[PDB]
């Protein structure tokens, strides 16, 4: 599981 | 709805490759994501952990490290730096 997959588990 | 960043975040946002003076919370969250990716600040093993202390990101957040599974340190800074 990459950081760019973790990051987009957050709402904007 | 737009917001103006304070100077430190602004510089970081332009360092990401964003343009302009006023941003939405949506676009600030993209370019912060873009910033960490290009600056390679996330830990290569535990990719949820970000180590920012030696960067300009660290002094802005008031931290050394943070995790994305808990982004309440992001909330701290967005509340303080986006008027």
């Amino acid at each position: 599981t990459s950081f760019k997959e973790y990051w987009c588990l957050l709402s904007p | 709805n737009q917001v103006r960043p304070k100077l430190p975040l602004l510089k970081i946002l332009h360092a990401a490759g964003a343009q302009g003076e006023m941003f939405t919370v949506k676009e600030v969250m993209h370019y912060l994501g873009q910033y960490i990716m290009v600056k390679q600040l996330y830990d290569a093993a535990a990719q949820h952990m970000v180590y920012c202390g030696g960067d300009l990101l660290g002094e802005l957040l008031g931290r050394q490290s943070f995790s994305v599974k808990d982004p309440s340190p992001l909330y701290d800074m967005l509340r303080k730096n986006l008027v």
